[PDB]
RNA sequence: GGGGCCUUAGCUCAGCGGGAGAGCGCCUGCUUUGCACGCAGGAGGUCAGCGGUUCGAUCCCGCUAGGCUCCACCA
RNA sequence: CUGGGGCGGUCGCCUCCUAAAAGGUAACGGAGGCGCCCAAAGGUUCCCUCAGAAUGGUUGGAAAUCAUUCGCAGAGUGUAAA
RNA sequence: UUGGCACCUCGAUGUCGGCUCAUCGCAUCCUGGGGCUGUAGUCGGUCCCAAGGGUUGGGCUGUUCGCCCAUUAAAGCGGUA
């Protein structure tokens, strides 16, 4: 959030690239800049970014990419700054500006010198070529046009400016001026610091008075060794470049800046494609279920007031058999219901008793219809309330490859819109192979499309879970435990022994409507499990 | 609308109608026809108005064969406008008759609803015809 | 009076027969020393109406409706 | 000139249809072209003959070129039309 | 009515609207008499026979037309340079 960390890259890297002609420019990724520099004398790599969520200068691993096509943004980057050379790797102070005195020995000669900050801010960061001895930008990244409130903007003929910097103390220390009883104080570390984010702040109040240990952790960022890791803290992965201070989860030790964030990130970052995929469709599976649960309730709670039918029907009847003692001009009757109670009803004088039996018989076979509508339509909705539970059933045992398929099924469904991709199985603990129906279509897959009729086939009992079979095998006691067990340690009730899967040959194994498939004729196998015999 | 998507030349002189048609004055590509008695220039507007009113008294009815093909242009000057300064302008397009030509050929449906299905496409037109059907 | 253009999301509009969508905007959670956000999404739709078309039409056809836009001499 | 005048349009030459099978025949009728071009695009001697389609097959590819049979004729004939 | 032709009138045919006077037609505006009705009655709607009679007063605008206010049983539509 503020550069302690920035600026022991900045120094880590000072020691090291300082004596750079910059030799070439690559970029087809949008903001993944590939540099390659005579640094060090040597034709030597750099990464760098400022994307709204990745940013960071990276002496890295295997670079990505070469265009052939780079944007007339790197187009900039050839004109200026190749052939520039590395004066020196500098600090705007201890805010995350990297100074990179960029002079150059340009195609003229003559040592044209400027200014290349990048405010490095994660994810809204800026690499900007700043003219020095002008001061003006002359090609940048983020706007504010000042279209609205804030301070500056790109536009390379737009004067540079610095945004507004805060009072931050760049470092007991806190009894003089300030309190730590000021309050919440990761939050005050946030305010009034520059080793600053949220997290590191409160990790820095949990290394516990304090502001020593503060100076010497700067220490120890002198002695600069901070062996890495990536703690995997919760999946929180704290990048720290000590091991971990506090929360105490995992240490996964990368040597290398190199290999931490970009291998890492990397390997998130496809899956951060699949988890934006996933938390959206987690937010809108909880809506969907939530919302229709809601829905649907309050369609009964607004169901169970009114029946106003067998009441005038049976007194519609009731007339039709008195029909030879009536006059048109009454409203009330007298009655037996062959039981024999006497209502004096209402009976609508200026209207036949004719007219008035089969009105009632008419609003008796109305509020019929319209009853029957809403519930015909409710039960549309418990079986969609179910079916919320049964996309749920197989959502909490689905892989990301299943989110997809999912997707398709609620294209079929219509609920969403984004090749033979059947299913998967599993090595069960008895050395046999049991076909995992990891989905609705991937059960479809596995069991109507792959497994053979007659078969042994399994489903979570009532547990939120995927289906399996040990597909033209008859699962003995030892096939149909260990099946079963995969099962009920697979669901969401994993915790839960005894599920009961009903296994019996396939040929009863029913299927229908749409997605409405059961396992039936079938005997109940109670199980419970390990977790690693699958693989 | 019946169209030539192509034409040598969007306008030519008027025309005459003399005498009596060449062909197709018999039904034998259908089995029950229209034939005319008469002559006039006439709308693909008129033949598919003819058309939705006799497939939808039949609502799908049989098959057609239509004998005719609006091949003539005609224009149309601009409004309260004096003689000459050139020719007008194409407007639309005219289906050309001689007496004794058959229109619309039908077949696959009932001769009495070709009756009346053609009753309705009569009465729309301003001409005089008469059924017909094949030897 | 006539001619030409246009009616799709709350806004601006593409789409131009076999799935209604881009952006602006509202809602959801991320997080952000630029308060700038961006992120992922989500909802939000009589494709102006009528008719025909087709096996089916925002799309193809015609009409109507409007809105715009252009041009409309001497007694 | 003008289906009053005015704006506008045209003003001469050539090809066609209107043009009523000799010819000719107007309109602010319908349509196209010209104010040239070749010193070989000529004169003459000699020569052989297409346009496209099918087949096959490098780059060749739907389409270069290609053999291949079909093939008054669909091409060409400086240029508009005839 | 808006329009097309250029036919009488250029040795002259006064041209809008309004006043006074009117007057012919009737696809009728009110009144007469009918039939139909998705005409309970009352009011109505539709169509027919019917031109005998009748069919207002003002503000706005030169106006006509139109709008408006208040009526009337109603406040007609055309022709007659």
């Amino acid at each position: 959030f503020d550069g302690m960390f920035t600026y022991g890259m900045t120094h880590e890297l000072n020691e090291k690239i300082m004596g750079g002609r910059i030799t070439k420019i690559h970029q087809p990724y949008k903001h993944d800049v590939i540099f390659h520099i005579r640094a060090k004398g040597k034709n030597q790599k750099l990464l760098l970014s400022a994307h709204p969520s990745y940013s960071r200068v990276h002496i890295t691993a295997q670079a990505y990419e070469n265009p052939s096509e780079p944007p007339m943004f790197c187009m900039l980057l050839r004109k200026h700054i190749e052939g520039g050379f590395i004066e020196k790797i500098e600090q705007a102070g201890l805010d995350r500006i990297m100074i990179f005195h960029i002079k150059s020995r340009n195609e003229i000669g003559d040592e044209t010198v400027r200014k290349l900050y990048v405010e490095i801010m994660g994810r809204h960061s800026n690499i900007i070529l700043t003219d020095a001895a002008e001061n003006v930008i002359i090609d940048g990244l983020k706007h504010l046009s000042p279209s609205m409130n804030s301070y500056r903007t790109v536009l390379p003929g737009q004067d540079y400016k610095l945004p507004p910097a805060q009072d931050k103390i760049s470092p007991d220390d806190i009894l003089r001026h300030l309190s730590f009883q000021e309050g919440r104080l990761d939050k005050q570390i946030v305010d009034h610091f520059s080793g600053v984010s949220p997290l590191f702040a409160k990790e820095a109040v949990h290394r516990a008075t304090l502001p020593k240990a503060l100076l010497a952790l700067f220490a120890e960022v002198k002695e600069h060794r901070f062996i890495p890791n990536i703690t995997t803290v919760n999946g929180k992965e704290y990048f720290y470049l000590l091991e971990l201070t506090h929360l105490k989860g995992e240490a996964r030790r990368f040597d290398s800046l190199s290999e931490l964030l970009d291998r890492f990130y990397f390997g998130k970052a496809e899956r951060d494609r699949v988890k934006q995929q996933a938390q959206d469709l987690e937010r809108f599976v909880v809506n969907e279920r939530k919302k229709n649960a809601n829905k649907i309730k309050k369609l009964e709670k607004t169901l169970e007031y009114s029946e106003n039918a067998k009441e005038f029907q049976l007194y519609g009847e009731l007339l039709t058999a008195n029909l030879y003692m009536l006059k048109k001009g009454d409203k009330q009757a007298e009655v037996i219901n062959y039981e024999s109670p006497t209502i004096t009803i209402p009976l609508n004088p200026n209207k036949t008793p004719s007219e008035n039996a089969q009105a009632y018989f008419t609003k008796y076979q109305k509020a019929k219809n319209s009853v029957a509508v809403v519930e015909e339509q409710i039960r549309l909705a418990q079986e969609e309330i179910e079916y919320f539970d049964q996309l749920i059933q197989q959502l909490s045992s689905a892989s990301p490859r299943d989110i997809s398929e999912i997707r398709e099924e609620l294209v079929e469904g219509k609920y969403l819109r984004p090749h033979n991709p059947v299913l998967e199985t599993y090595e069960s603990t008895s050395g046999l192979t049991i076909l995992v129906g990891k989905n609705n279509r991937q059960n479809e897959y596995l069991t109507t499309r792959v497994a053979a009729r007659d078969d042994i086939w399994l489903h979570t009992k009532d547990i939120p879970g995927s289906h399996v079979v040990i597909r033209s095998s008859e699962p003995d006691e030892q096939t149909i435990m260990e099946a079963a067990t995969i099962a009920a340690y697979f669901s969401k009730a994993k915790d839960s022994s005894s599920v009961p899967v009903d296994y019996t040959k396939i040929r009863h194994v029913k299927k229908p409507k749409p997605g409405f498939v059961t396992y039936d004729s079938q005997h109940t196998v109670f199980v419970t499990p390990d977790a690693d015999t699958v693989i | 609308m019946l169209l030539p998507k192509r034409v040598k030349y969007r306008r030519e002189h008027r025309g005459k109608m003399r005498g009596r048609a060449k062909g197709g004055t018999e039904v034998h590509f259908g089995e029950f026809g229209i034939q005319a008695l008469e002559a006039s220039w006439i709308t693909n507007r008129q033949i598919e108005a003819a058309r939705i009113a006799m497939t939808r008294y039949m609502k799908r009815g049989g098959k057609v064969w239509i004998k005719i093909f609006p091949s003539k242009p005609y224009t149309a000057k601009p409004l309260e406008v004096r003689m000459g300064s050139g020719k007008g302008a194409p407007e639309g397009w005219v289906a050309v008759v001689k007496p004794g030509k058959v229109l619309f050929e039908i077949s696959g449906v009932s001769e009495e609803v070709a009756r009346e299905a053609l009753r309705l496409a009569s009465h729309k037109l301003p001409i005089k015809t008469k059924f017909v059907k094949r030897e």
